[PDB]
């Protein structure tokens, strides 16, 4: 996240980061005890979650490490076709997390209210991603909030295609967004004090360079899915 | 009176009016609001900010 704010402890307690061949890669979220919600390109090698973290580069007690046992991409990714369209996918874990207050999941309304709550237009992104263009990644959790933009607008910010289930956020003049690293971690909507789930954070161009915005899935588009894949 | 103004006065969920909320949650006895029914319920902040 480039011009955002460290988290407190607790803060985002959904939030979860993966580890691959190199740490901290991507994030995801916590959809319940056994499932996380991530990009399918994150995800597309043998990965490990991490819950509860908060400074990546020490041990506050408040983690919980899991290795991923099954990775599901949604049926209609295929990155040799487009890396980033039908860009989600759930990995269970081997051992369920502990609910607590540094591990809680993010709530997930029907198809009909998510995209009620994306459409409020303000959301909050996290994550351990690059803190500038081509950048250091943080050692804090990080956190954005961050405008929807009209799709207009979002369209002429780009020569990339932007199907009708991917959204931009972000800020006109750039200086603050998402960045590598932060992909596959959650866009939330806050509802009177609970967050949902509103978009995964997918992919852009240069981070935070006016006239560019972040691109994200809208997570409206596969609630169903998640729902039954992670059913409990 | 009706969910196309103001959700029908509920916090999280209306249907044509009849509140509810998303698992974890249960109607408050105002019929309008949700609050906790399990430890941690999701989407929410418990550490001291
Ligand atoms: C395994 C794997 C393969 C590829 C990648 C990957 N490569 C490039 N950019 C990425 N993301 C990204 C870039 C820019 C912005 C922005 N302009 N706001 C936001 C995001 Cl999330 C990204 O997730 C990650 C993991």
């Amino acid at each position: 996240v480039v011009g955002g704010e460290d988290a407190k402890p607790g803060q985002f307690p959904w939030q979860v980061v993966l580890n691959g061949k190199v740490d901290a890669f991507c994030g995801g979220s916590i959809v319940n005890e056994k499932w996380i919600v991530t990009a399918a390109h994150c995800v597309e090698v043998k990965i490990t979650v991490v819950a509860g973290e908060h400074n990546i580069e020490e041990t506050e007690h408040t983690e919980q490490k899991r290795n991923v046992i099954r990775i599901i991409p949604h049926h209609n990714y295929n990155a040799a076709i487009n890396k980033y369209n039908h860009d989600i996918a759930l990995l269970e874990l081997d051992e369920p997390l502990v609910l607590n207050s540094y591990v809680t999941p993010i709530c997930i309304a029907d198809k009909e209210y998510t995209n009620i709550f994306l459409k409020f237009g303000s959301g909050y992104v996290s994550g351990w991603g690059r803190v500038f263009h081509k950048g250091a990644s943080a050692l804090v959790l990080q956190y954005l909030r961050v405008p929807l933009v009209d799709r207009a607008t979002c369209l002429r910010s780009t020569k990339f295609t932007i199907y009708n289930n991917m959204f931009c956020a972000g800020f006109h003049e750039g200086g603050r967004d998402s960045c590598q690293g932060d992909s596959g971690g959650p866009h939330v909507t806050e509802v009177e004090g609970t967050s949902f789930l509103t978009g995964i954070i997918s992919w852009g161009e240069e981070c935070a360079m006016k006239g560019k915005y972040g691109i994200y899935t809208k997570v409206s588009r596969y609630v169903n899915w998640i729902k039954e894949k992670t059913k409990l | 009176v009706t969910c196309n103004i103001k959700n029908g006065r509920c916090e999280q969920f209306c249907k044509n009016v009849v509140c509810s909320c998303t698992e974890g949650y249960r109607l408050a006895e105002n019929q309008k609001s949700c609050e906790p029914a399990v430890p941690f319920p999701c989407g929410r902040v418990s550490v001291s900010q």
